[PDB]
RNA sequence: GAGUACGGUAGAGGGUGGUGGAAUUUCCUGUGUAGCGGUGAAAUGCGUAGAUAUAGGAAGGAACACCAGUGGCGAAGGCGACCACCUGGACUGAUACUGACACUGAGGUGCGAAAGCGUGGGGAGCAAACAGGAUUAGAUACCCUGGUAGUCCACGCCGUAAACGAUGUCGACUAGCCGUUGGGAUCGAUCUUAGUGGCGCAGCUAACGCGAUAAGUCGACCGCCUGGGGAGUACGGCCGCAAGGUUAAAACUCAAAUGAAUUGACGGGGGCCCGCACAAGCGGUGGAGCAUGUGGUUUAAUUCGAAGCAACGCGAAGA
């Protein structure tokens, strides 16, 4: 917007674990307003998360969010004649929604009997890196120095 | 299969608007190897940045520290971009700079240039 | 166009001599004035916008 | 008024020779390798037959950065490396001298950018024509890679330009302010001259604007104009080797053509600002089935109307 007045209203109503990310990760994964639906599912995710995972499964979640925020994102800038793109560091708030919405996304595609065992499995993956969020977070990472020339 | 030592040549900088060359030299002006940003992969418009300039002096340093050079002392001619690039990012390469010198041809009155371009 | 080094400072002091040297050189204006032939009446113009801009300025000046 | 004699300044004023440095290109040689060049992006082109960069050498041609300036000189066109020789004019100071010897000027006589023409030379860069590669619906262009005449010199011709201050030459008067070039005089200041610029009072002008460098107030002489096209064309004459130049009509046709300024609109002009306008996101239409409207076709009728955004679940909130 050109005025910039418009502020940001801030949320924070997690029920039992009292954190902050993991409501934003419920408004991601919250679809047509079926918040309890995500509440269910995400908790049964984090369920087969704890039971998988020794330890708590909120480190585990930050950690995976860690090996999945890009550093930097490159985006198109046409010259006026030819099509580039441009590599920029990302903006702090900016990584966390990029974090939560490729996961999401990402858990969405596997194909297995739900998404609470796919969110779990690339919670999982990206704990440390093998899933395809993480494939994707690395080729964006990657076209960053294939287009370091302009830069500046 | 020969091999020979060298100490304190001369490395020289091609700064075009189209291109940067980068080539490495004895005090005789002999050459030991050479860079150019063509041949690293821009091919064109990435062909100019400095970045580019960059790339291929480090590559050319690199490839002088086999025969030693200790020394270097760097010529640059012309005014492309890059013009100052190469004089830092020759440093990368751990060279003791003894002088920068630039030897861009001024004609004085001499031939005429080319026509106008009409864009 | 060329510049000694001495005395061991850091390589960003003599660097910003020698930017200083060359632009006081003016040798870009003058390799730039070298890419084409410039016809001697779009000279003449130039240099007449020039005379008249500059005796604007220093009318305004007061 | 005009001119002569005598000292001193400034100047890319003209002509003839000689000499400089830089840079480009070509050729030869040395190490060294796979790319160079170019573009909006490419390609043509050049590449281990060793390029560019780089070092050394050789030949040849042309233009004279920095000084450089609203700067200077010349009747105009025009004239920038340095040196010598030949030469024209202007500016400045006092005295003497000639004593109207002046101004303009139809005819005529010359000088006259660039391109072009003839004979003979030369030829590095550039570059009409031309060849190829792009772009495009086409591209006989703009862009890129090459490239011949020409651009350079000697002699001769050609007589043209937005050859412009779009303002003929000569002379005398009319408020002022700020620069500047190159000379004097007085005590940095003042005064006065010949140029060269920016504002501005009267005055002039259709307006723009000019305004001691008038487009103001007046004199002397000359050149030119009489609606737009046809047409600066035809015919004749005179010039030119040719290209062509100069002088210069008519029939016919139209009711306009034109100058300056004003309001708006517009621009692949400029500057600020706003809007789910982009950008950042979420969910859709376009694919399938069905409902509903419209176009078209058929029919006896498919009853009328609505037609870019601003018609098409619209008049119709019920065939
Ligand atoms: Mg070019
Ligand atoms: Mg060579
Ligand atoms: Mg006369
Ligand atoms: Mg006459
Ligand atoms: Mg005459
Ligand atoms: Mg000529
Ligand atoms: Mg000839
Ligand atoms: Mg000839
Ligand atoms: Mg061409
Ligand atoms: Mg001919
Ligand atoms: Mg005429
Ligand atoms: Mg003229
Ligand atoms: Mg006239
Ligand atoms: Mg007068
Ligand atoms: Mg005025
Ligand atoms: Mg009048
Ligand atoms: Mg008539
Ligand atoms: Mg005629
Ligand atoms: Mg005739
Ligand atoms: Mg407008
Ligand atoms: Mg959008
Ligand atoms: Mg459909
Ligand atoms: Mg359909
Ligand atoms: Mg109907
Ligand atoms: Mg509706």
């Amino acid at each position: 917007p050109r005025r910039r007045v418009a502020a940001k209203r801030e949320v924070l109503a997690d029920p039992k674990y009292g954190s902050q990310i993991l409501a934003k990760f419920m408004n991601h994964v919250m679809e047509s307003g079926k918040k309890a639906v995500a509440e269910r599912i995400v908790y049964g995710a984090l369920d087969k998360v704890k039971e998988r995972g020794k330890a708590d499964p909120l480190e585990t979640f930050e950690k995976a969010l860690d090996a999945i925020a890009p550093l930097v994102e490159v985006k198109s800038r046409r010259v006026g004649g030819a099509t580039y793109q441009v590599p920029v560091e990302v903006r702090p708030s900016r990584r966390n929604a990029l974090a939560m919405r490729w996961l999401v996304d990402f858990a969405r595609k596997r194909g297995e009997k739900s998404m609470a065992l796919r969110l779990a499995g690339e919670l999982l993956d990206a704990a440390e890196g093998k899933g395809a969020a993480v494939k994707k977070r690395e080729d964006v990472h990657r076209m960053a120095e294939a287009n370091k020339a302009f830069s500046h | 299969k020969v091999k020979k030592t060298v100490v304190d040549g001369i490395a020289h900088i091609h700064a075009s608007f189209n291109n940067t060359i980068v080539t490495i030299t004895d005090r005789q002006g002999n050459a030991l190897s050479w860079a150019t940003s063509g041949g690293s992969g821009f091919r064109g418009s990435r062909k100019s940045t400095p970045f580019a300039a960059q790339v291929a002096a480090e590559r050319a340093g690199q490839a002088a520290l086999e025969y030693g050079l200790k020394n270097l002392d760097v010529n640059v001619k012309g005014p492309g971009p890059g013009r100052e690039s190469a004089v830092r990012a020759l440093n990368a390469c751990g060279y003791k700079i003894a002088s920068i010198t630039d030897v861009t041809p001024i004609p004085h009155n001499g031939c005429r240039p080319p026509k106008k371009r009409r864009v | 166009p060329a510049v000694k080094v001495k005395e061991n400072e850091p390589f960003d002091v003599a660097l910003r001599r020698f930017k200083r040297s060359c632009e006081k050189a003016g040798v870009l204006a003058e390799v730039r004035s070298r890419e084409f032939y410039e016809k001697p009446t779009a000279e003449r113009k130039r240099k007449a916008a020039a005379a008249v801009k500059r005796h604007a300025k220093k009318v305004q000046r007061e």
